[PDB]
């Protein structure tokens, strides 16, 4: 839940 | 040299250079003639220049080939088939299900009162009624619902909208009597609220019981820079945004991403703050019947920051249920009393040291349904939540990845079943004593597929060190291993991302039309088998990844599935990383590489949108000792000499504009490679899309390109 493509 | 040559003019600046510490050469220079491209599509000419070029190149390639429109027209021939989630139960006593009838772009919220269920999803179409029509907000349908979350009132509904060639979004609020109507005109959102919320980049969103306002994370008033400065406001509806009331802003930290989460029953409040991309938080616990809603609020530690992550799971009073990897890397389920906060977590569920906890969630008031991962593939396991005793598995028989809906309050779960060859089940499950009531509510069918001409197998390869690697190998019963076939083979390897049986329509027709076989390995990086498999293919590991990946594909051949002219590879974002550099370090090995918004330049990522979270996972180039080990495999600084590698047909699809990976990568690495092989002979092509999503119409228009240039690269022939 941070961000990762 | 080649037919479609030259390639388009891409400008260089000769003299541009960044200095970076080596523990190895104290320091070392790294010359970017395509620095300039960097500077965003909108801020830019030269950047224009490019994209428009490099467009228009890559177009007429893909468009000259019969087998572009062939594929089109039968990807959207079979892609017509109705699409649904699990019924999903809310506060105003209806089913919320997703819907799609075909080739709409987006998915429709339809609804159906509890009790009245067995309605929809019937020959007749969705039944319910339709509650939110993404097409309708925009007449390109490119607007997105990027999520939503209903009032514990069951009044209110808040859902998170993007615009086309964005990726921030507003949030607004509709009453749940103000449905979308099938008959509204395009281009307008009608029976919405006055309530808006601009500047958000997530979709975090939290109801006070009250039902009276939310939390959200926010970011300051609006290209390419670090994203800078989360913020967690409180909205009231009917205000306007100026009013909302401010809850947390770190200002010494302004890369940290924060949000809150409410327990179910909106009582405590848990902030977590992500410094970076690994499975750790700082984080915090307030007691809102204890407290005013603002920056004076009591907060408690509920654990030293950075060791682990915590999501609330349920209550029941001051106690709170929490998934956790706190001393449980494969995580573990833990309880927390609010009322003896220095007693800190309980143990409810231990840690499997053999299986990844994906989720854990309560239904029939008592009953812990946890979801495993073992052998690349999910198992549910249901607790008793008070003692935490076994109480059997469900689903056993079945082999693939679950969607679980249902409260804690309802003893029905919908569970949403899919796999390589499974396009999703969706089943009932009713909680009793001692067993419970399964039956199968609805199955998705593709008119013009027969599922049973295909099979998955399970393999397992040695990777270089001699890790033996789990694959899975998705193809027609009746092609023969007799070592002519071509292989579409799909990588990640990071981030704790597990590559899962998931059902692609697409690719089964790869495998039919291309008498082809479709390659899974589950590389490290993946959580596939615990999280120590991330940890070796990560920072100085990361080689390894690549390693298992170039392994596959030796095995594919060696074993005869595979032709070795006929390795075509397909990787996006940090899959991007393994494509890039497994085609650099071995394109001897591969036919074709599909690279989709890909993460290439491996010292530069830091500096752009959400890049700098990435260093938990590649390192810091910027530390004199991860710069080592990163520029060994940094591809964009690893492309080899042109005098004796001949490198494979590469296919790069991107974006103009792309918060998540910044398009600077793709850009870069296709002029470099073009530069470096000026004369192919395969072709390095960039596939760009004017507005960044995701409608249908793009996806298989994007697949049409992807398949077309694979068959061309490859030398393979359409059947019929």
């Amino acid at each position: 839940v941070i961000v990762v493509g | 040299f080649p037919g479609w040559g030259p390639y388009p003019p891409v400008e260089r600046d000769e003299t541009s250079a960044i200095t970076y510490s080596s523990k190895l050469h104290g320091s070392v220079t790294v010359r970017d003639p395509y620095s300039q491209l960097e500077v965003p599509f909108e801020d830019s000419e030269e950047t224009k220049a490019f994209v428009h070029s490099q467009r228009k190149f890559a177009r007429t390639y893909l468009d000259e080939n019969p087998d572009r429109e062939a594929w089109l027209e039968t990807l959207k021939k079979s892609w017509n088939y109705r699409r649904f989630s699990a019924l999903k139960p809310e506060s105003d006593g209806h089913y919320y299900f997703e819907y799609n009838d075909g080739l709409q772009s987006q998915l429709s919220l339809y609804r159906v009162r509890m009790g009245e269920e067995d309605t929809v999803l019937t020959e007749s179409g969705p039944g319910g009624e339709l509650f939110f029509n993404p097409n309708l907000l925009s007449l390109d349908g490119n607007a997105a619902l990027t999520g939503f979350v209903m009032s514990p009132c069951g009044n209110y509904w808040a859902y998170g909208v993007s615009e086309h060639g964005s990726d921030w979004m507003s949030i607004y609020v509709r009453k749940t009597s103000s449905p979308h109507l099938p008959s509204q005109e395009r281009g307008k959102d009608p029976g919405r609220m006055n309530d808006k919320i601009r500047h958000v980049r997530f979709f975090i969103v939290s109801w006070t019981s009250d039902s009276k306002g939310f939390f959200y994370s926010r970011y300051p008033p609006e290209g390419n820079a670090p994203a800078m400065n989360c913020m967690v406001y409180y909205h009231r509806i009917g205000e306007d945004q100026e009013s909302d009331v401010l809850v947390h802003e770190d200002p010494e930290h302004p890369f940290w991403i924060s949000s809150v989460q409410l327990t179910p029953s909106g009582r405590y409040i848990l902030f977590a703050a992500s410094r970076d991309a690994s499975h750790t938080q700082l984080v915090k616990i307030a007691d809102l019947h204890e407290n005013d809603i603002g920056t004076n609020m009591k907060w408690k530690n509920l654990h030293d920051p950075w060791e682990a992550r915590f999501t609330i799971v349920g209550d029941e009073g001051s106690k709170i249920y929490f998934m956790t990897n706190l001393k449980a890397k494969n995580y573990k389920v833990a309880t927390f009393d609010a009322n003896h906060p220095d007693e800190g977590l309980t143990t409810l569920i231990a840690e499997d040291p053999n299986a990844f906890l994906v989720s854990a969630s309560i239904h029939a008031q008592d009953k812990l349904l946890l979801v495993y991962l073992r052998n690349a593939s999910h198992e549910i396991h249901i607790r008793d939540l008070t003692t935490g005793k076994p109480l059997g598995r469900i689903f056993e028989d079945l082999l693939g990845q679950f969607m679980v809906s249902g409260r804690r309050q309802d003893n029905d779960i919908f569970v949403l079943f899919s796999s390589f060859l499974s396009p999703g089940t969706v089943y009932r499950y009713t909680f009793g004593e001692e067993k419970g009531y399964r039956s199968l509510f609805r199955a998705i069918s593709i008119p013009g597929l027969n599922l049973d001409d295909f099979m998955t197998e399970s393999v397992f390869y040695p990777s270089k060190d001699g890790t033996s690697v789990h694959m899975f190998i998705t193809r027609p019963k009746d092609v023969l291993l007799d070592g002519t076939s071509p292989v579409l083979q799909y990588g990640y390897g990071g981030f704790s991302l597990a590559m899962l049986p998931t059902f692609s329509l697409s690719t089964l027709l790869f495998c039919k039309i291309y008498r082809a076989i479709y390659a899974i390995p589950n590389i490290r990086g993946g959580s596939e088998y615990g999280e120590s498999w991330h940890r070796e293919g990560m920072l100085d590991k990361k080689q390894n990844v690549f390693d298992d990946f170039n392994a596959a594909t030796e095995w594919l051949i060696a074993n005869k599935y595979a032709s070795k002219d006929r390795i075509a590879i397909r990787g996006g974002a940090n899959g991007g990383v393994l494509t890039t550099a497994c085609a650099n370090q071995a394109p001897g090995l591969y036919r074709c590489v599909i690279t989709i918004e890909g993460i290439i330049d491996m010292l530069r990522f830091p500096k752009f949108t959400f890049g700098a979270s990435w260093r938990s996972e590649y390192g810091d180039p910027e530390d004199p000792e991860d710069f080592d080990f990163i520029f060994k495999y940094s591809p964009y600084h690893n492309i080899p000499p042109p005098g004796d590698t001949v490198m494979p047909a590469m296919l790069f699809f991107t974006a103009a504009y792309d918060d998540r990976v910044s398009p600077l990568h793709t850009f870069k690495h296709v002029a470099a490679l073009q530069h470096n092989f000026p004369k192919g002979p395969n072709p390095c092509l960039m596939r760009i899309d004017l507005n960044s999503g995701k409608s249908t119409q793009e996806m298989l228009e994007e697949t049409a390109d992807e398949y077309s240039f694979i068959g061309k690269s490859m030398g393979l022939t359409m059947q019929t």
